[PDB]
């Protein structure tokens, strides 16, 4: 179970550092529509 | 979602969230700091999940709020003109409204907020103004006594913040003055409207109504003039007249005005001299780099100065 | 009161009391001046508070962000919605500070009724030669 | 899970735990050093047991909480200034307020602080200066008279511990005094807001209020000169203005300047001079090593005070 925890952990490591990178390149792309949307969410969240 | 998009936030980086902050409301910012900061919260799959949601949920956002503002201003430039582009975006920001009166008091007119705040504490006027936008402010203390101005300027650069009690108090009692006034004087008519209705009258009227605004304010006169006839007119001008007026434009000065010129204008002015000479303006537009219009915008004033003195002493026409 | 609104330390000495007629009273007074008529009910009458634009000019510049630095100015200058304001918060702390001492020896409730800023408004004596206490 | 928190605390060790107890809270510290060394309890199954559940309970602990309060600074910094980072950082600090009386204390303005305990026994002050920050301690000294500042200092130097009984009676007094008073008097408009506004009159208003500024106080004057123009707009002045400004600026003082300046102002300030002189002033910016800011700044301040000058004389101008 200890290295199937240690796997899975490290996949979220890897994917969530390339989805790091992947966000970082879609706020380049467009800042404003990243703002826009967290207002949206937390409009939708009341 | 906030704590997601807090989360999101930290994960990005210093950059990124600075400028997402810089292109976010004020409420959205502050909430957005307090958060981050007071509790974080990182889940292995809630918050995966929520951002894959998030990155799903719609292509929307990318594109209109990419160019949402800067499209509309150069539609609105490119429609009609500068002059109600100004008038177009005026009216499109003034749609967005503020809810504390102490900002309204930013679209009053200066005069309406000076005679407003004048008989107030000056305590009270150098809160109102550090709240007021910079150049509103300046307008207000410049429109002031020089002694209230001194007195005002020595509270601002002194200053050493508000009870929360008593700025609650000003605004309030701010938001019951503005709120009730109407506030968006229309301003339909100013001297470019006058330029075009003297434009379109009798010549002896036209010299009468000119002679009297001069000797009312010669400033004013002599903006109408400019107004009159503005760098975009000259093909208009008959080719005789353009060759009178060459004789009389530097070389420099008109390769200068003309560089940022239309085309077509730079083909008509380049009929009334010889070719040789056509050729070394051309080769000199084609050589000369980029320079700011402050300079043009001069070099074109001049040649329009010098064109109409010429009309005026009766050696050039029209067509 | 004042050291808690005003969130400094302030010092009142009372002055000697004056049995005087109103028109004195009245004479002696700064124009303009806040005064506010109060009910000291179930006392018959309308006592009077009066603000010096001094002190009023002192409160204002503390509230909002003043260290006192400059030198206070006052000529004829009258007084704003917030000022107005101002003074009522201070008032409040006044009169609630007078009806606790009277309380003491009379128990009395203290109503403020209105302010004004001239002195022909208040007339709460029947005639100017009739005495008060100030 | 305290006890094993203790526990696993102590089987770390010292520096460890001397490295958690700095990021961890006071109570929250005092609790682990008195457990640990009082009672410690270890279970060859149960403590192994419990390691592991808090080892896979989340690994959202390891990446928020590894930098939350750095990156909101750093996203409060490059978002909109140096200035307006400072209040964001402010607002922050101050939405965690203090329940005991005295620690509210120190959030007090300095000269509000000095009233109010002005009249208080001197024994009861020096016992709420150890209690308050010591930097609000040192302002509200300075404020205070100097015989009171030596008593006190004095009470100070030799202090022998309070009662608790009667530490806790002025918590509770000091408590009932602040709880009840407003305390987060918002400071809006300093001198940066005054040399905005100031930079958008006219010019005759702007030297009438300077002059009357530097008559009042001339540090004040003097700041809001300073303000009025930073280490940033060089990039708007002319070429010519530039050139002219070369000839009194000192090659040791203008690379300490520009050794931290933007590579855009740089670049502007190298074509006024020489190409010899340009390479060499990019040989020496190369060549030189990292240097404390505080003399680059003077140079800076230098520069900016000659710029200046030369402005008001009349032989520079901006674009």
């Amino acid at each position: 179970k200890d290295e199937q925890l240690q796997q899975r952990r490290a996949n979220q490591r890897l994917g969530a550092e390339v989805m790091s990178q992947r966000i970082r390149e879609m706020s380049d792309n467009d800042p404003r529509v990243v703002a826009l949307v967290i207002r949206q969410w937390m409009s939708n969240d009341h | 979602g906030t704590d997601k998009s807090v989360i999101l936030l930290m994960t990005i980086g210093e950059d990124r969230a600075a400028e997402v902050f810089k292109h976010l409301s004020t409420r959205e910012v502050q909430a957005l700091s307090t958060a981050m900061a007071n509790v974080r919260q990182i889940s292995n799959k809630q918050l995966t999940d929520v951002l894959s949601e998030f990155e799903q949920e719609a292509e929307q956002f990318a594109a209109l709020n990419i160019n949402a503002n800067e499209y509309l201003r150069s539609v609105l430039v490119k429609a009609l003109g500068e002059e109600r582009a100004s008038s177009l975006l005026e009216d499109i920001l003034e749609t967005r409204d503020t809810t504390s009166g102490i900002e309204t008091l930013n679209f009053m007119e200066p005069q309406s907020a000076a005679d407003l705040i004048r008989d107030e504490h000056p305590q009270i006027i150098a809160t109102i103004l550090v709240h007021l936008k910079r150049s509103q402010a300046a307008d207000i203390l410049a429109l002031f006594d020089e002694r209230l101005r001194h007195d005002v300027m020595l509270r601002i650069a002194t200053f050493g913040g508000v009870q929360p009690a008593a700025l609650a108090e000003l605004t309030e009692v701010l938001n019951g003055l503005l709120d009730g006034q109407n506030l968006k004087r229309s301003k339909m008519g100013g001297v470019r409207t006058a330029a075009e209705i003297i434009n379109l009258m009798k010549t002896q009227q036209e010299e009468a109504v000119i002679t009297a605004v001069r000797e009312f304010d010669g400033e004013l006169a002599q903006k109408i003039i400019d107004e009159m006839f503005l760098f975009e007119n000259l093909v208009d001008v008959d080719d005789r007249s353009i060759q009178r007026l060459l004789q009389e434009v530097d070389s420099e000065s008109l390769l200068i005005a003309l560089k940022g010129a239309e085309p077509p204008l730079r083909e008509k002015f380049l009929r009334n001299m010889s070719q040789r000479a056509a050729d070394i303006l051309r080769d000199d537009l084609a050589n000369r780099g980029p320079v700011r219009l402050s300079q043009v915008e001069n070099e074109q004033k001049a040649i329009l100065l010098i064109v109409r003195r010429l009309a005026e002493t009766g050696e050039m026409v029209i067509g | 009161g004042l050291f808690n609104l005003l969130r400094r330390s302030p010092d009142i000495t009372v002055g000697a009391i004056r049995i005087q007629p109103y028109h004195e009273f009245a004479r002696n007074l700064p124009v303009p001046t806040n005064l506010n008529l109060i009910h000291l009910k179930p006392l018959r009458g309308t006592g009077l508070v009066v603000f010096s634009p001094s002190l009023v000019f002192i409160a204002v510049d503390n509230l909002f962000g003043g260290d006192g630095r400059f030198p206070t100015k006052v000529e004829g200058r009258e007084f704003t919605h917030t000022e107005q304001r101002v003074i009522n918060r201070m008032l409040k702390l006044a009169l609630e500070g007078y009806s606790d001492a009277w309380k003491a020896i009379n128990p009395l409730e203290v109503e403020y009724v209105r302010s004004e800023m001239q002195v022909k408004f208040t007339n709460i004596t029947t005639s100017p030669n009739d005495i008060v206490v100030n």
